[PDB]
């Protein structure tokens, strides 16, 4: 008996000044098969936060009911709702309480700092975290995290000027790097389920990538 | 992973590279793996970031409790006990956690080496990680205990460089601290791409 | 891998899609699965690109020897012996799963090989990763003695099944139709999943990457 | 089970226009022996609930124990309150996931559907805690030549008519009979609707023909 | 994990008229880097290069006894080889050795000996050609080589823009992988020259 | 797979399912287990469907040069031979259960049991295939001396029904042949052809 | 294990090797040689398991030895390098493969000085300094911290000292003695042993 | 081993081999392995002979407690719970296959199949053990819904009789009970008193 | 490994242990100290798994502390080596083995000077001199060629220099300085290091 299954996935979350951009594919799969072509990764937690969650989905969908119970919790004891930073605090230790049975999920959470500026937070399986400026998850991280590099962080490029992320830019960018990973990775590519957050709250908008 | 920490005449001064990897995939190249402990005290991280990260984190919620409690800040010895203690609970379990504490206490600079094999030894050089062999060349044949203040930080970075150069597991910038008695300081983090150019 | 073949009335229609994976990432978007062994026999490959393409390339090579000395057709029960009799030797270690369909002087034959050396001579015929997505539309759509443009519809159906259902499977749909009369070999037959627009502009322009060294060598 | 026995082959389900179908075949195989050839694999849970399981039958007649005397102690209480196709759903899914964290799984895949204010739940529980819902399910062998049937024509025409439905059923039902070596042609159906659920009797496809 | 012992990148991309091979120059044991010059593109012809990606002792000894068929195939046949029939002997080297393979999978890219059409192609480690239209990776950044190609690639690119896509291409895709890089260089070939270039990199 | 033969006097009947199966899933659900080796020796194969194909492909070929050389149809017991000699030469390589049935002009009908390991026994009835277990009972209490060709015919497909309905490797369609010095009458039952048994109710 | 350190200077190739044979806790020989003159203008340096190291090097210098006579010069230091290499690698994927790591050094009248290390597998790469050996790991970074192409043959043995003192401070082996040659247009020339 | 029990109108009739077997040594020749564990309720056992006769125990002292508290005669389906909820919860440390068989004043003569793994199946009739996989055709041919008590006897007698012939681990003598109201009447079928099947020999 | 070697004279007992912390190929202490006081006249030399040597010797250093605190009077050198054995051997078959391998070393005014030597098993043995390493097998010998029962403690520092010199040529690991200590009616005292 094997406790854990991939089930595919790919999640990203780009910051910027005023916005978090957290957005993750709509496709859930066991081998070489599609169980549904429709299970966004992404999951709202506050007004001001959204988490993409990509592995077993067993455990995806644990960690996030788990998550949700703590800040209701929070809520109660504390009487007002938990910071994207705290809520990314006690992520690294709810996945380290499990570091000898790890929840097989990768987690990135995009939300608005304090300042109300952008944050994205980047999770191991088993609890490692970071303040990240854009993070790609799951099965396609590798295709997705290079062009954000280059064009977000415009990294091994001369005499280009550093422009502050628009939104219209980081949405066109979060669209393109979806559709190339779908072309060539098999787990992304039923819909995009991007998640935009800002002061007016989390507007969501859906794209269709290829059907296998 | 590449982190150094060297006691001179003038402190204690602890050096670390950025990169973070899943594999042969770098996952990040600006990772913090110096843990500002109290003002006084920093831990190095080498090994499971998690595991690295979670436990310097509890030994700054032990030492805080020991600070309120008996009303002074707990010594580089008292805290390395600590560490060591609460890592050996685990042994055998697979920790993977190579640190070294550093500050300034009412014995002077102090510098520990704790491992999550149960390792925890003082001295007044020591290098962990997976350049760390690369790191020690560079160090020992530049260390001196009246090593200028200037002189033990380009030693510092350049140790740093020719570890990131040789081990493909380090890399991104070296961030450099000067622990001393007012208290430790963030001297600089320079990219080993800049000092790329520098050294040549 | 979505291969599949049906024999209609007067002819075989088989179908293949052109997706080439290496581990799950997608290494060829158009592949060619359907391989020519004679001017009236074609077979669709499965499993290892290498194995399947050298195989099929070597029993090509024998009925090509085998009809200039006989003066005659090659006969589908001549591929098929030779390709089992190969495959079996090797026990499995040459991983080449075929679906073999031609028409000769006896009429249309479609076979199956299995890559140990098994064949089987049915009416249709699914083989590869989507195989089951393919056989469920053949069990549920397949009538004995169809008409050219039915059975094409059917494999056409049968590897859309593989492509949107299995992982492996996906890209272009292509169809070899062969009749004692004619062989239509339609590869880019349907284009069922194409990439999306570019939304943003990424080119980068003279001068973005700095260089160190530069040796321009001219060619004469 | 750490190693499942009596075993059943794929339960498949699809929501249409009014209410879900499920359909199970009526046999229970001991490696590839069909020694148990007249057990039901479907349960009515509620008035509005429908449970359909693959794998080992001694867990799933565990279950039927639980979440019967659940249903049992939620009618003495008699506050207008009742569990829903959704809560049920929601109950295997941490069930399945805690006996998976045990490492003591129970070997069961199930399929809930339910129909509850005018609206149709289809639900998916797996022995690893992985669950979704979707238009159509299938489980075991069901998953590789069914659903690509019902896809077909849940994409085409995306709401089918209790008819519609059951001719579906009845034609991935005889694939299944076709192309599996556990299945047996004696099967039952469930429909959920407003007038509740109802198991059809042991129906057959002799609609199987033998060009041979 | 016996591709990654050496470790490793080559990419191919066509332009218009024009084609590009960029390769890694890094040469490590595991995490040890021994040389950063590393020679893993070799000239197959005036206007055909092959890029060679695995174990660092297959590269050489794949190139060496490729140069051997080459060398008697031109001074036969009286001829240069055309880019499609280096590949198929690519293909028939690698799977004369299909039961214990060289761990290494080639990149040829060329124009033809007389149209002067730009051809690029890659092999796997038995020898299974796919000849494409836009570019071929190979390596340890393999999906970060595809994603950066995918987004980044446009049909009839000139020689110039041909440059600056498979250079950024590399530089991006090299600097995530921890076993590649060590330095970058890029052949463009055209019909009357050969320009290569090594590009300013991360050398950590 | 439950292949199955039995001699009644003047010639022999051979029955087999119809199903190949890669673990759960149905490769062919109309295969032809029964395979000619002569003009009036049949083979009934079981086991691998490759190691099978290929024995009983050298087998005719080795059977038809003799039987051209020797100009004389061949006798059962030389065709079993072969196969028992390949089958015990490879018994280390090869999954092959075989029964060679077929009418000659010296012996009459002879039904061989070849099983795996490359043993050869001649048999009234034969049985074999992962089917074979769930009707040795049946045979036994339902096998008479004196039956005749529709009488064998009727406990051959009595018989591959019920080892059909228990086995998940066996079912499809139940192929039946019968061989005498008149020739050989191939027969294939289908449907509600394919005799059944009532279910329990409780 | 055992130590080997190649510096390729202007106009000379200097290397040294580590002068220890051990069984298994103990040295048995503190005065081993592990250079092996193939020409008088070639060495190669071999290290690795017990019985193959001689064997494949007793072989590469009668072969590059017959050469000298059938031919009347001498193979060049590239050439041995190649030679080595296709043995090492036909040797690799046969039933009988030598696990040696080696260093070639020479100097041909017309390319110059040449090091050359290869591993086990038979990867050659030309390098202006290279080290094989646990202790490599540990003076590595020492060489790339002060090689410069332009260094002399007395700085080279300066800088071959700091990487023989790393040694005796961070290794655990007990590595005392060092021979140390060196080649040049006038050919191989043996230097004092470096001792601590 | 071989254990079978059949319902019929009024009753059940159970029946059992004797053979306990270490390897291929026949331990006990002679075992009782259907066990009266009420008055009316008796379990056929298989499997492992520690485990069933533990089990068997057990659920003999809970069903007598429950009758004695309950004063009323005990359900045979609550015989097959009790078996059922132990034989589930031990399924990984418990090799048993049980059949239980009785009457009750309610549903009469009622048999339930406990399989390994600890399902509760109803049956008309149930075959367990390592001989049942011959005898699962044999059942499905000659069962006939309306047999009398004597026709059940003679049923289980043949049925028993052909697995012991092809079953090295079943054998000895045929161990028949017939339970009703009336009560339980237990027979043993020794040497010729077994059914005989002629073995076709050429 | 890490060598300990312990010689018991007429009225005194010399131990000396090797001064290096080892890490993998480096060595990341040159000054470490292997013995533990656990009285005023006993004292522990602990080798081993790292964590079980430091965890173990500052248990028994504790408990035998608090046993002169509530009594006023010391344990005796055998009844420390008594007291360590058992908390070894109850630890053997625990979840939590302790791998130390220990030399214990003590002067009594009744019962004079003590060695005892302890494995990893737990196993207490007294004896006239003992060794505890890889170099134990290098010197045990050199010991028993020249050990005399009557030896004095000038002449007990010339037999351990022989047998450290040994350990720095015929042992391939590199422990350069040893600590020294002695026992007597007076203390423990600490002798010069022996270095090389
Ligand atoms: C602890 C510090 C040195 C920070 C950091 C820098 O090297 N550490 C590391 O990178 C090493 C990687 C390798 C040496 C095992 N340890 C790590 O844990 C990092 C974690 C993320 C940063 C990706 N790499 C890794 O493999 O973790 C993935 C993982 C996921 C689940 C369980 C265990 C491990
Ligand atoms: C004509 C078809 C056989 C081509 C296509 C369809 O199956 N091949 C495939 O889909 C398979 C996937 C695998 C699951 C069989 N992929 C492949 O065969 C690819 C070839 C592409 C990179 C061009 N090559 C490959 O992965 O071979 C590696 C290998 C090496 C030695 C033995 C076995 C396998
Ligand atoms: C001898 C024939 C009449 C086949 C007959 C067996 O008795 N029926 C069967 O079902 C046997 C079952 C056997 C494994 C016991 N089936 C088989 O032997 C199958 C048949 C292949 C054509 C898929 N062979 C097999 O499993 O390995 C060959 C193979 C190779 C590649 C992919 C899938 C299968
Ligand atoms: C007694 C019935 C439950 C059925 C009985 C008859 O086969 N079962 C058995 O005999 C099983 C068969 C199998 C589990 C090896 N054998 C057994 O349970 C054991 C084998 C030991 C290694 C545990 N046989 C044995 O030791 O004999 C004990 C015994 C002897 C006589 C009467 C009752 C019990």
């Amino acid at each position: 008996f094997s406790p854990y299954v991939f089930n595919g996935g790919t999640i990203l979350a780009i910051a910027g000044e005023d916005f978090a951009i957290v957005a993750s594919d709509t496709r859930l799969s066991e081998g070489f098969s599609i169980h549904t072509r429709d299970s966004p990764k992404c999951y709202k937690l506050t007004d001001k936060t959204v988490i993409g969650c990509s592995g077993f989905h067993g455990d995806c969908l644990t960690l996030t009911k788990i998550i949700e119970a703590r800040l209701k919790m929070y809520k109660h004891s504390n009487n007002k709702a938990m910071t994207t930073g705290a809520i990314a605090a006690m992520l690294s230790t709810i996945l380290y309480s499990r570091r000898f049975f790890p929840y097989y999920v990768y987690n990135i959470i995009g939300g608005l700092d304090e300042e109300g500026k952008g944050a994205v937070y980047s999770f191991d399986p088993v609890g490692s975290y970071q303040r990240d400026s854009f993070k790609a998850g799951g099965s396609a991280s590798a295709m997705l995290q290079p062009l954000l590099d280059n064009q977000v962080g415009f990294k091994n490029m001369q005499n280009v000027e550093h422009v502050p992320l628009s939104l219209d830019r980081a949405m066109r960018l979060v669209k393109d790097v979806f559709i190339s990973a779908a072309e060539r990775d098999v787990y992304t590519g039923d819909a995009l389920r991007i998640c935009i957050v800002t002061k007016e709250g989390i507007r969501e908008e859906t794209v269709s990538l290829r059907k296998d | 992973t590449t982190t150094l920490a060297f006691k001179f005449r003038h402190g204690v001064i602890v050096a670390a590279d950025s990169r973070a990897t899943a594999g042969a995939y770098i996952a990040s190249q600006t990772v913090k793996k110096v843990i500002e402990i109290n003002p006084y005290l920093l831990g190095t991280m080498a090994g499971g970031a998690a595991d690295c990260s979670f436990w310097e984190r509890l030994l700054a919620r032990q030492c805080r409790i020991y600070e309120l409690r008996n009303k002074e800040r707990i010594s580089v010895a008292a805290a390395s006990k600590l560490l060591a203690n609460m890592v050996y609970q685990y042994k055998g379990m697979g920790l993977s956690m190579g640190t070294m504490i550093c500050g300034w206490d009412k014995r002077g600079p102090g510098l520990y080496y704790v491992d999550s094999e149960g390792n925890r030894i003082s001295g007044a050089t020591f290098s962990v990680g997976s350049g760390s062999v690369y790191a020690y060349g560079v160090m020992d044949r530049g260390y001196s205990y009246d090593l200028e203040v200037e002189q033990a930080y380009d030693l510092a970075r350049r140790a740093i460089y020719q570890a990131t150069y040789r081990d493909a597991y380090s890399g991104g910038a070296v961030n450099l601290y000067h622990v001393r008695e007012d208290g430790w300081i963030r001297v600089s983090s320079d990219n080993v791409a800049d000092l790329h150019e520098k050294y040549s | 891998t979505t291969i599949a073949g049906v024999v209609y009335k007067d002819g075989i229609v088989l179908g293949a899609d052109t997706r080439a994976t290496e581990g799950m990432v997608v290494a060829d978007k158009n592949c060619s699965k359907i391989h020519f062994i004679s001017p009236n026999i074609y077979c669709c490959g499965a499993g290892t690109a290498a194995d399947t393409d050298m195989t099929t390339q070597l029993i090509s090579s024998n009925l090509e020897l085998h009809s200039l000395s006989t003066g005659r057709l090659p006969r589908v029960v001549t591929a098929n012996r030779m390709l089992k009799q190969m495959l079996f030797r090797y026990q499995g270690y040459i991983g080449a799963a075929l679906v073999l369909g031609g028409v000769d002087v006896t009429g249309p034959h479609l076979y199956s090989i299995y890559p140990h050396g098994s064949t089987d001579k049915l009416p249709y015929v699914t083989m590869g990763s989507g195989s089951l997505a393919a056989m469920a539309v053949f069990e549920d759509k397949f009538r004995p003695d169809m008409e050219e443009e039915e059975a094409k519809n059917l494999v056409s159906e049968a590897i859309a099944a593989g492509i949107f259902n299995d992982l492996g499977s996906g890209s272009n749909i292509d169809l070899c139709v062969i009749s004692k009369n004619k062989l239509d070999f339609l590869r880019p037959y349907t284009v069922p999943n194409k990439k999306g627009t570019r939304l943003g502009r990424y080119r980068c322009e003279k001068g973005t990457t700095a260089v160190l060294t530069e040796k321009i060598t001219p060619l004469e | 089970t750490q190693n499942p026995m009596v075993t059943g082959t794929s339960v498949l389900g699809v929501k249409f226009e009014g209410g879900v179908v499920i359909a199970a075949d009526m046999l229970g195989s001991y490696g590839s022996l069909a020694r148990f050839r007249n057990i039901s694999r479907i349960m009515r849970v509620n008035n509005s609930t429908m449970l359909g399981a693959s794998g080992d039958y001694a867990d799933f007649q565990y279950l039927k124990q639980v979440l019967g005397q659940m249903v049992i102690d939620e009618e003495l209480l008699g506050d207008g309150h009742s569990y829903s196709p959704r809560a049920i759903h929601s109950w295997l899914t941490r069930a399945m996931y805690s006996r998976r964290s045990k490492m003591n799984p129970l070997w069961n895949t199930m399929v809930i559907g339910g129909y509850a204010d005018g609206e149709s739940f289809l639900g998916y529980v797996d022995m690893l805690g992985v669950a979704y819902e979707a238009p159509s399910l299938a489980t075991g062998y069901g998953a590789y030549l069914a659903q690509p049937l019902l896809r077909e024509v849940l994409e085409k025409q995306p709401v089918l008519s209790q008819t519609e439905a059951r001719d579906l059923v009845e034609r991935c039902m005889r694939v299944l009979y076709y192309r599996d070596a556990r299945s047996y042609n004696r099967f039952q159906i469930a429909t959920v609707t407003e007038k509740g659920v109802e198991i059809e009797g042991p129906l057959s496809t002799e609609t199987n023909w033998d060009i041979a | 994990s016996i591709m990654s012992y050496n470790g490793g990148a080559v990419m191919a991309m066509k332009g218009k008229n024009c084609v590009a091979i960029a390769a890694d120059r890094r040469f490590g044991i595991q995490a040890q880097m021994v040389t950063t010059d590393f020679q893993k593109i070799f000239p197959m012809g005036d206007r055909l290069y092959i890029g060679l990606a695995g174990l660092a002792t297959d590269v050489q000894t794949v190139a060496q006894r490729l140069k051997f068929r080459l060398n008697l195939y031109e001074l036969k046949e009286g001829r240069q080889i055309k880019p499609y029939t280096l590949m198929s002997m690519v293909a028939n080297l690698l799977y004369e050795k299909r039961f214990g393979p060289y761990y290494t999978e080639p990149v040829i890219a060329g124009l033809d000996p007389k149209t002067f059409k730009p051809f690029i192609c890659s092999l796997d480690l038995i020898g299974c050609p796919m000849v494409t239209d836009d570019f071929v990776v190979s390596g340890t950044c393999a999906e970060q080589m595809y994603g950066m190609c995918e987004s980044l690639w446009e049909p009839n690119m000139d020689p110039d823009h041909l440059f600056e896509t498979i250079s950024q291409a590399m530089l991006n895709a090299v600097d995530r992988d921890a076993v590649s890089g060590m330095g970058v260089i890029v052949h463009i070939i055209e019909k009357d020259k050969i320009t290569t270039r090594t590009l300013k990199a991360r050398m950590d | 797979t439950t292949i199955m033969a039995v001699q009644f006097d003047g010639g022999v009947v051979l029955g087999a399912d119809s199903r190949t199966t890669t673990g759960s899933y149905i490769a062919n659900r109309v295969t032809d287990k029964l395979t000619p080796i002569h003009d009036r020796i049949f083979c009934c194969r079981s086991g691998s469907a490759a190691d099978t194909q290929a024995v009983a492909d050298a087998v005719t070929y080795q059977l038809g040069f003799h039987s051209i050389e020797l100009n004389e149809p061949p006798l059962v017991h030389t065709a079993a031979s072969l196969f028992k000699e390949m089958c015990y030469r490879y018994r280390e390589d090869l999954m092959a259960g075989i029964i060679i049935a077929g009418w000659d002009p010296q012996e009459g009908g002879q039904v061989y049991s070849v099983p795996m390991g490359g043993m050869m026994v001649r048999q009234s009835f034969a049985i074999g295939g992962s089917g074979s277990s769930y009707i040795y009972g049946y045979v036994d209490a339902t096998y008479r001396e004196g039956m005749t060709k529709e009488e064998c015919l009727q406990f051959t497909a009595n018989a591959l029904a019920l080892a059909m309905e228990r086995d998940g490797s066996s079912g499809g369609v139940i192929r039946l042949a019968a061989i005498a010095e008149s020739g050989v009458e191939r027969q294939v039952l289908l449907g509600d052809q394919i005799p059944k048994f009532a279910v329990a109710t409780l | 294990m055992e130590y080997l350190i190649g510096i390729q200077g202007p106009d000379y190739v200097l290397v040294a090797s580590d002068r220890v044979a051990a069984s298994n806790i103990v040295q048995m020989k503190d005065d081993h040689d592990k250079m092996f003159k193939m020409s008088e203008k070639i060495l190669l340096l071999c290290v690795g398991e017990a019985g193959d190291t001689v064997q494949f090097a007793e072989y590469i210098q009668k072969n590059v030895q017959l050469y000298k006579m059938r031919n009347g010069y001498e193979l060049s230091p590239t050439a041995a390098a190649n030679f080595t290499r296709r043995n090492l690698a036909d040797c690799l994927r046969s039933r009988t493969p030598y696990h040696v790591n080696l260093l070639l050094a020479g100097y041909d009248e017309h390319e110059g000085p040449a090091l050359y290390y290869m591993d086990y597998l038979a990867a050659l790469a030309k390098a202006p300094f290279a080290a094989h050996g646990y202790g490599a790991f540990l003076t590595l970074s020492i060489l790339d911290r002060y090689y410069t192409p332009t260094i002399s043959r007395e700085r080279a043995v300066e800088l071959l000292r700091k990487c023989l003192e790393e040694l005796q401070k961070r290794f655990i082996l007990n590595l005392p003695t060092f021979s140390v040659r060196i080649i040049d247009k006038n050919g191989i020339h043996d230097l004092d042993n470096i001792s601590f």
